[PDB]
C-alpha cells in the first residue's frame, strides 16, 4: 500500500482530503457537552401531601407506588424517602445501555394505573416522572435590588413571561423553576369564623361554588327548530380572577340581613404555593430557572442563545430586577476546547522546531505539519460516527493521543532522511526501502495498542463509560495515524523531500547546526559504546530491572486511589444544620452569618453567596439550610491560598465557633452528575418487619462497632435525619359523636388550618394558578392555639377543639427511607488512609452479618458499580495481555521474542509513579489512561529496535550482538526527536494553575514523568531484553 | 449549656459511658429540650434503666413535667418499662401524676395493657378510681381495648 | 412487533377508557402486561415444622416475596397460588338489625375511624416573628 | 406462577429469579421452605 | 366539556405546550382552541 | 419548500467537489479533472 502511494501520490492527497472534509462537517454537526452520560439512567417520581408528616406520605403515597411499580424492564434498584414537607421521591436507578424514554414511560405507565389508590389530596397536587440523572447546563438567578418585589413576585414574573421563552430557546432541553407563581392565598382567622358561626368545611364549600368553571350550552344548538337563523354559545360562571373578587365571596346571611363575606374572615393576598424555602442571593431576594442542555445540542451556542434570549427581555423587566449567572459550565467547555487547540498547535510548532534541529532542511518539517491536522480531523469524523460528542473527557483524549500521533509522522520521515544519508538512494527509491522496514512493524504496532485501550472500553456501568471516551478517542487516532502513515506520508516522502549524498551527516556544516551533527554524531558512538558494554555484563541489569519492578509495585501499592480529581469550579457549598425542632427565623441568621463572612473575609474571591434556607441534600426541613458560593473568574484568585480547597479549609474552621449549629463549606465533586464517588453507600434493611424503631437500634449498634475501627473505616454515619418530637393529638370519637360534631369537619378543621387545603384552580392574567386556605400564621403556632379554633355540630352550636381531644409528646421519623420496597436507612462511610474502600465493605458485612435477626443489608450507587467493575477488571486485564502477546507473536514470527517488547511497560510506569508520589497527586483515570500511553509510545519505540535488530539477523546474516548495536544506533534520534517534542507538549499541562488544572495535572505530570524514564530507560534496556530473550531461547 | 446538649443527646441514645463522663464534669441533669423533656424523659422514654438511676443519682427531678405535663412515670409506663417505672416509684415519683389532659400512668398503662407495670403502680397506691378529661378510669379503658386480664386486675 | 411500543399504545388508549369504568374496578387496579399465556416456572413455598397455615404461608409469599419478583427484569407475570391477607369484618345481619345499623354505617365509620390525616405543624411556614418551637402535628393514623 | 416477559430469555430470567430467592432465604421463619415443582428452564439449560 | 376557546387555552393549551420543551428533533408545534372545549396540539418532527 | 431550495446549492457544491477528488484519483492528475469539470456548464444551460 506505501508503494501503491508512492506511485500514486494525487490519490494519497484525495483521501486526506475525503478525510479533512469528513472531519471538518463533523466538527461542525458534532454535539458540544462538558461531560456525557456517565450515570446509569435514573426516573424518580415525585408526589406531594401539603401539610402531611412522614408517615401519613410513606403509608398512603410511597408504599402503595412501590408495590405497582412491576414489569418494567433493567431495573437495577429502587429507592425512595417520605419527609414532614409533605414530599416523597421514588428514584429506580436501571441497567447501563437502557433506553431512558423507554424507562420514563414505563415507570409513568404503571404510576398512572396506580394512581386511582392515592389520596384524593395527591391526584390532585399530582405526580411527576422526570429523568433525574441529567444535569445542568447553568442556572440563571433573578434577584430585586431596589427591594419593591419577594421572592414570590420575582419567581411568579419568571414563570409567566420568562420560563416558556428561555424553554422554547435554540438547544435547551429542561428549565425548572426555582420556586412557585402566584396561588390565591385565604389566610384564615378562628376568632371572626367562630364569631359568624363558620369553620373551614364552608370556606372550602364556598370556593368551589362562586370560583367554578360551569358548562351551559347552545343558542339554537343542533337538533335545531328548522327556520332557526342565529347559533351562538352559551357563556356562565367562569374562574374569578382576582383577590377582590374572592373577597366579595359570600359564606353566610344573618337574620337582620347583613352579609359574612370572605374578606371579614380571612386576609386574602396572591403569594406562594409553599413557604418551606426563602432563596435569597446577597441578602436580597431571589428566584432563578435551573437549563439543562438538550439531547445533541451545543453547550456554546446554547449558552450564548439564552444570554441572547435574556437580553432582549431586560427592556420589559420590572425596575430592580436583574439577571445573575452563579453557576455556568460553559466556560470549562470553552477552555477545555480552547486548551486543546492551543496544545495540538504547540505540539506541531514544537515538532517544527525538533525536525528543523535535526535534519535541517523545511521541506521535511513541513510533512508531521499536514500529516498531523489530517488524522486530528479524521478521528473528529470516527468520532460522530460512533455517536461520541465533543466532551472534557474526548478532548483530554485527542492531547493525550498526540505523543503517538507526532511519533508516526517523525519516525516515516526520518527513517527516509536516514536510509539517504547512508546509501544514497534518491527520495522515491529511498521512501520505497524505508517504508519497506516499518510498513510490517506499524500494522502490527497499530493491532497491539488496539489490544491496550479497546478492551478498557467493555468496562461496565460509570467507570466503563468515562475510560470509553479515552478509548475511543485514542484508538481512532491511533488507527488513522497508521492509515496516514502508510497512504499520505510515503507519498509526500517520495515527492516533497531532497536528495541527501551518500555519509552526509551535516558535520560539513558551519555555525551552530556544524557543530550540533558534529556533537550527536559523538554522542551516537557515546551510546553504542555504552549499550556495548551494558551487553558484556547483562547479568547485573537484569537485578537492576527487578529493583525497578519491585519499587513500581511498592509505589502503585501506597500510591491513594480516586476515581476523578477534585477541580476549583468557580462554585462550592456551605451545608447549615441546626439542632432537631429549629426553626426557618433561626437557621436564617445563621446563613446570614455564613453569607456575611464569605462577603468580607473572601470579598477578593466570592462574587455572589445564594444562601437557601429550608433545603438539603440530606433531608429538607426549618432546620437546616445550604448557600452557594460564586467565586471571582480564576485569573483574579492567583495562588493557591484564593483556591477553593483553600478558602474551604478556612471556612469550615471560621465556622467552628458557631453554636447550635453544624456548619462547614466542601468542594463540588468532579462529575457533579455522578455524586460523592469516594467512599461506600451502605443500606440497610428490614426484612422481616422489625419497624423503624428496631432498624434505628439494629442501625446505632452497627455505628457503634464501625467506631471500634478507626484503623479501617472512617467518618461511618447515617446520611437520613434522626426522629424529632412530634405533637401527637388523639380525637376522642364517642365525645365527638355524643357533641354531634363529624370527624369530616373535625380533620377537614383541623388539616385545612394547621397543614393548608389546595381547594381549587383560579386564573390571574390568562395563566391558571392554585388557590390554597390556611389559618393566618398566628393562629397555628403553639398547641394553646388548638383550643382557639371551633367545628359546628348538627344542633348548630360552636364547639372548641378541646373539648374532643387529648395531646401528648412523642418521638417520630421526619424522613423515612425505603430500599427495594422494604424499610432502609442509608450510611455512608469511606476507607481509612492507607485502607482501600473494597477492605472497608469487607468488614462492613461482617459486622452487619452480627446484626439482629431480621436486618439485611445491600450495595448501592458508587459501591454497586465498584464490585460489579472490580469483577471484570482482572478478565479484561488478562485479555489486553493475552492479544498483546498474539500480535508481537505474528510480527516476529516467534512465541519468545514477544518477551523483549513487553519486558519494557515497568519503565515507563516506574516514572509515572515516581512523578505522581512526588507532585502529591493520585491514581486516578487521568493518570491510569497516562500510563497507558506511556505503555504504548515505549513499547513502540522497543517494537523497531526489536523489528530492525532481527530483520538485520534475518536477512543480512548479522550475529545478535551486531544486529542489536546496529538497531540502537538507528533508533536513537526518532525515539530522542519523539520524547524530547511530546516532552515540551506536555509542560503546560504539567505547571497549569488555574481553570481545569486538576485534569492537566493528573494528565501531565504521570506522562512527563513516565516519558523521562520510558526514554532514557528503554534506550539502555530494550537492547538487554532483547539478548537475554535471544540467548535463552534458540 | 454545652454538656446540658450533649446530656440530651447520651440520655437518649443510651451511651451509659458517655454519661458517666458528663456526670463528672457537671452536666445539667435539669436540662430540657424545646418541648421541656430531661434527660430522665428520654432516658424513660426509649428504656434505658442504667442512665436512669445514675440521673437520679445526681440529682434529676423525678416529677419533671413537660410543656404538656407528662413525666417520666408517664413515658416508662406506657412504653412498657417495668424495670424503670420501679426505680421511678423508689425514688418518689408522684404516681398519681396528672398531665394536661387529666392522664396518669395507670391510664396509660392499661391502654397499652402492661399488666406488670399496672400492678406494681397500684401497689405504690395509683387511685384506680382517677378520671381523665372525659371521665374515663383505667377500667373503662380495660373493657373498652376487650382486655379480659387487665379487667380482672382492676377489681 | 416491539413488545414495549405495544404495551405503550395500548395503554394509552385503556387511559381513555379508564375514568368510563366504575371506581370499584379503578380501585382493584388494571394491570397491562406483556408476557407468554404459559408459565416458565412454579415457585413453591412449604413449612417443613407445620407452624404456618396456608393462609399465613400466602400471606408471608404476597408480603416478603412477591414484589421483589414481580420487579426482576424478565418477569411479564406472577400470580400468587394464595391471597395477601387483608382485614376481613365478617359482618353479622341479625347483630346490625339489633342496634338499626347497615353495611353502610360500618363501611362510613371504618373510613372514619381507619384514617390517615394529614394535620400540618407547630410552628409551619409561613411562621410568625420570634418563633422557637417547630414539630410535625400527629393525629389518625391506620388501625394496625 | 411467573410468566416469561416477551422476548427475554428464559434460562437468564431464572437465574434472576434465583439470585433473589437466596437474598430472602436468610431472613425466613422457622420451617419455611422454597421448592421447585415447575419449571420448563432444566429442559432448555441440559437439551443443549 | 362546556368551555369557551379562551378558557380551554389559558387552563389546558398553554398548560400543555409549555411542559412540551426538550423534546428531540421537533421541527415545530401548531395546536388549536375552540367554543367545543376541544384542543388539538400536533407536534411535527425532522425527516428519519 | 423552503428547506429544499435553502440546502440545493451546498447539495451542487459537494456533488461537483465529490466528483472532481473521483476523477483525480483514476487519472493521477489535477488538470485532466479540470478540463472534464469545465464540460458542466455546457450541460446545465441545456436543462435551464
Ligand atoms: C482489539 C482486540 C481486543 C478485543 C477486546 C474484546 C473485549 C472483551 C469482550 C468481553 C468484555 C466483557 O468481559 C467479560 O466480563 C465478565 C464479567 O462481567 C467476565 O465474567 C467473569 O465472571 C466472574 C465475575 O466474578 C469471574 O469470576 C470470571 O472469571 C469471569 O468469567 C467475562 O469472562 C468477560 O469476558
Ligand atoms: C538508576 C539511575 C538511572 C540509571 C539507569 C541505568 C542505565 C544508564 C546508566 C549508564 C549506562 C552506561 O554505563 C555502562 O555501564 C557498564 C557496566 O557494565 C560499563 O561497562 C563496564 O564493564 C564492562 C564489562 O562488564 C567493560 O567491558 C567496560 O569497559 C566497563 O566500562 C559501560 O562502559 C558503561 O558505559
Ligand atoms: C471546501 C473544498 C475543499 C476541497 C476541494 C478540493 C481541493 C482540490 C485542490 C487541488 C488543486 C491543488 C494543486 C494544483 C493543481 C494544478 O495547478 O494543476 C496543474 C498541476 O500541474 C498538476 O496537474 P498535472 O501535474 O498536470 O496532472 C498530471 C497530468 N498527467
Amino acid at each position: 500500500m506505501p508503494n501503491f502511494f508512492i506511485d500514486r501520490p494525487i490519490f494519497a492527497w484525495v483521501i486526506a482530503i475525503i478525510i479533512m472534509l469528513a472531519g471538518g462537517l463533523a466538527i461542525l454537526k458534532l454535539p458540544v457537552a462538558q461531560y456525557p452520560t456517565i450515570a446509569p439512567p435514573a426516573v424518580t417520581i415525585s408526589a406531594s401531601y401539603p401539610g402531611a408528616d412522614a408517615k401519613t406520605v410513606q403509608d398512603t403515597v410511597t408504599q402503595v407506588i412501590e408495590q405497582n411499580m412491576n414489569g418494567i424492564d433493567n431495573l437495577m434498584y429502587m429507592s425512595s424517602n417520605s419527609d414532614s414537607t409533605g414530599t416523597v421521591q421514588i428514584t429506580l436507578t436501571f441497567e447501563s445501555g437502557t433506553d431512558a424514554d423507554i424507562a420514563q414511560v414505563q415507570v409513568q405507565n404503571k404510576l398512572q394505573l396506580a394512581m386511582p389508590l392515592l389520596p384524593q389530596e395527591v391526584q390532585q397536587q399530582g405526580v411527576s416522572v422526570e429523568k433525574s440523572s441529567s444535569s445542568f447546563l447553568m442556572v440563571v438567578g433573578v434577584i430585586n435590588t431596589d427591594g419593591t418585589m419577594t421572592q414570590e413576585d420575582i419567581s411568579d414574573y419568571v414563570a409567566a413571561n420568562m420560563k416558556d421563552a428561555i424553554s422554547r430557546t435554540s438547544g435547551v432541553g429542561d428549565v425548572q423553576l426555582f420556586g412557585s407563581q402566584y396561588a390565591m392565598r385565604i389566610w384564615m382567622n378562628p376568632n371572626e369564623l367562630n364569631k359568624f358561626q363558620l369553620t373551614p368545611v364552608d370556606v372550602i364549600t364556598a370556593i368551589k361554588a362562586q370560583n367554578a368553571q360551569v358548562a351551559a350550552g347552545q343558542l339554537g344548538g343542533t337538533p335545531p327548530v328548522k327556520g332557526q337563523q342565529l347559533n351562538a354559545s352559551i357563556i356562565a360562571q367562569t374562574r374569578l380572577t382576582s383577590t377582590e373578587e374572592f373577597g366579595k365571596i359570600l359564606l353566610k346571611v344573618n337574620q337582620d340581613g347583613s352579609r359574612v363575606l370572605l374578606r371579614d374572615v380571612a386576609k386574602i393576598e396572591l403569594g406562594g404555593e409553599n413557604y418551606d424555602i426563602i432563596a435569597e442571593f446577597n441578602g436580597q431576594p431571589a428566584s432563578g430557572l435551573g437549563i439543562k442542555l438538550a439531547t445533541g445540542a451545543n453547550a456554546l451556542d446554547t449558552a450564548a442563545a439564552i444570554r441572547a434570549e435574556l437580553a432582549k427581555m431586560e427592556p420589559f423587566f420590572p425596575s430592580g430586577l436583574k439577571i445573575v449567572y452563579p453557576y455556568d459550565t460553559t466556560p470549562f467547555v470553552k477552555i477545555s476546547i480552547h486548551e486543546v487547540v492551543k496544545t495540538l498547535v504547540e505540539a506541531i510548532i514544537l515538532v517544527f522546531l525538533v525536525m528543523y534541529l535535526f535534519l535541517q532542511n523545511f521541506r521535511a518539517t513541513l510533512i508531521p505539519t499536514i500529516a498531523v491536522p489530517v488524522v486530528l480531523l479524521g478521528t473528529f469524523a470516527v468520532l460522530a460516527a460512533f455517536g461520541f460528542s465533543i466532551n472534557t473527557l474526548t478532548m483530554f483524549g485527542m492531547v493525550l493521543a498526540i505523543g503517538l500521533l507526532v511519533d508516526d509522522a517523525i519516525v516515516v520521515v526520518e527513517n527516509v532522511e536516514r536510509v539517504m544519508a547512508e546509501e544514497g538512494l534518491p527520495p522515491k527509491e529511498a521512501t520505497r526501502k524505508s517504508m519497506g522496514q516499518i510498513q510490517g512493524a506499524l500494522v502490527g504496532i497499530a493491532m497491539v495498542l488496539s489490544a491496550v485501550f479497546v478492551p478498557m472500553a467493555f468496562f461496565g456501568g460509570s467507570t466503563g463509560a468515562i475510560y470509553r471516551q479515552f478509548s475511543i478517542t485514542i484508538v481512532s487516532a491511533m488507527a488513522l495515524s497508521v492509515l496516514v502513515a502508510l497512504i499520505l506520508t510515503p507519498a509526500l516522502c517520495a515527492t516533497m523531500l531532497k536528495p541527501i549524498a551518500k555519509g552526509d551527516h551535516g558535520e560539513g556544516k558551519k555555525g551552530f547546526f556544524g557543530w550540533f551533527n558534529r556533537m550527536f554524531e559523538k554522542s551516537t558512538h557515546h551510546y553504542t559504546d555504552s549499550v556495548g558494554g551494558i551487553l558484556r555484563s547483562t547479568g547485573r541489569y537484569l537485578v537492576l530491572y527487578l529493583i525497578i519492578v519491585v519499587g513500581m509495585a511498592y509505589l502503585f501499592v501506597r500510591l491513594p486511589s480516586s476515581f476523578l480529581p477534585d477541580e476549583d469550579q468557580g462554585v462550592f457549598m456551605t451545608m447549615v444544620q441546626l439542632p432537631a425542632g429549629a426553626t426557618q427565623e433561626r437557621t436564617q441568621k445563621v446563613l446570614n452569618e455564613v453569607t456575611h463572612y464569605y462577603l468580607t473575609k473572601e470579598k477578593n474571591n466570592v462574587e455572589s453567596v445564594f444562601a437557601v434556607n429550608g433545603f438539603g441534600f440530606a433531608g429538607r426541613g426549618q432546620n437546616t439550610g445550604i448557600a452557594f458560593v460564586s467565586l471571582k473568574d480564576w485569573a483574579d484568585r492567583p495562588g493557591e491560598e484564593n483556591k477553593v480547597e483553600a478558602i474551604t479549609m478556612r471556612a469550615t474552621r471560621a465556622f467552628s465557633q458557631i453554636k447550635d449549629a453544624m456548619v462547614f463549606a466542601f468542594n463540588l465533586p468532579a462529575i457533579v452528575e455522578l455524586g460523592t464517588a469516594t467512599g461506600f453507600d451502605f443500606e440497610l434493611i428490614d426484612q422481616a418487619g422489625l419497624g423503624h424503631e428496631k432498624l434505628t437500634q439494629a442501625r446505632n449498634q452497627l455505628l457503634a462497632e464501625a467506631a471500634k475501627h478507626p484503623d479501617m473505616l472512617t467518618s461511618v454515619r447515617p446520611n437520613g435525619l434522626e426522629d424529632t418530637p412530634q405533637f401527637k393529638i388523639d380525637i376522642d370519637q364517642e365525645k365527638a359523636q355524643a357533641l354531634g360534631v363529624s370527624i369530616n369537619d373535625i380533620n377537614t378543621t383541623l388539616g385545612a388550618a394547621w397543614g393548608g387545603s389546595y381547594v381549587n384552580d383560579f386564573i390571574d392574567r390568562g395563566r391558571v394558578k392554585k388557590v390554597y386556605v390556611m389559618s393566618e400564621a398566628k393562629y397555628r403556632m403553639l398547641p394553646d392555639d388548638i383550643g382557639d379554633w371551633y367545628v359546628r355540630a348538627a344542633d348548630g352550636q360552636m364547639v372548641p377543639f378541646s373539648a374532643f381531644s387529648s395531646s401528648r409528646w412523642e418521638y417520630g421519623s421526619p424522613r423515612l427511607e425505603r430500599y427495594n420496597g422494604l424499610p432502609s436507612m442509608e450510611i455512608l462511610g469511606q476507607a481509612a488512609p492507607g485502607k482501600s474502600t473494597g477492605e472497608a465493605m469487607e468488614l462492613m458485612e461482617q459486622l452487619a452479618s452480627k446484626l439482629p435477626t431480621g436486618v439485611g443489608y445491600d450495595w448501592t450507587g458508587m459501591s454497586y458499580q465498584e464490585r460489579l467493575s472490580g469483577n471484570q477488571a482482572p478478565s479484561l486485564y488478562a485479555i489486553s495481555l493475552i492479544v498483546v502477546f498474539l500480535c508481537l507473536a505474528a510480527l516476529y514470527e516467534s512465541w519468545s521474542i514477544p518477551f523483549s517488547v513487553m519486558l519494557v511497560v515497568p519503565l515507563g510506569v516506574i516514572g509515572a509513579l515516581l512523578a505522581a508520589t512526588f507532585r502529591g497527586l493520585t491514581n486516578d483515570v487521568y493518570f491510569q489512561v497516562g500510563l497507558l500511553t506511556t505503555i504504548g509510545l515505549s513499547a513502540k519505540n522497543a517494537i523497531l529496535i526489536v523489528e530492525f535488530a532481527k530483520d538485520l539477523m534475518d536477512k543480512e546474516g548479522k550475529g545478535l550482538i551486531e544486529a542489536t548495536l546496529d538497531a540502537v544506533r538507528m533508533a536513537l534520534r526518532p525515539i530522542l526527536m519523539t520524547s524530547l517534542a511530546f516532552i515540551l507538549g506536555v509542560m503546560p499541562l504539567v505547571i497549569s494553575t488555574g481553570a481545569g488544572s486538576g485534569a492537566q495535572n493528573a494528565v501531565g505530570t504521570g506522562v512527563m514523568g513516565g516519558m523521562v524514564t520510558a526514554t532514557v530507560l528503554a534506550i539502555f534496556f530494550v537492547p538487554v531484553f532483547f539478548v537475554v530473550v535471544r540467548r535463552r531461547f534458540s | 449549656s454545652d454538656l446540658g446538649k450533649k446530656l440530651l443527646e447520651a440520655a437518649r441514645a443510651g451511651r451509659d459511658d458517655e454519661v458517666r463522663i458528663l456526670m463528672a464534669n457537671g452536666a445539667d441533669v435539669n436540662a430540657a429540650d424545646v418541648v421541656g423533656w430531661t434527660p430522665l424523659h428520654l432516658a424513660a422514654y426509649w428504656g434505658h434503666l442504667e442512665i436512669v438511676e445514675v440521673l437520679l443519682k445526681n440529682g434529676a427531678d423525678v416529677n419533671a413535667y413537660d410543656t404538656l405535663g407528662s413525666t417520666p412515670l408517664h413515658l416508662a409506663a406506657h412504653f412498657g418499662h417495668l424495670e424503670i417505672v420501679e426505680v421511678l416509684l423508689k425514688n418518689g415519683a408522684d404516681v398519681n401524676a396528672k398531665d394536661d389532659n387529666g392522664i396518669t400512668p395507670l391510664h396509660l398503662a392499661a391502654n397499652r395493657g402492661h399488666l406488670e407495670i399496672v400492678e406494681v403502680l397500684l401497689k405504690y397506691g395509683a387511685d384506680v378510681n382517677a378520671q381523665d378529661k372525659f371521665g374515663k378510669t383505667a377500667f373503662d379503658i380495660s373493657i373498652n381495648n376487650g382486655n379480659e386480664d387487665l379487667a380482672e386486675i382492676l377489681q
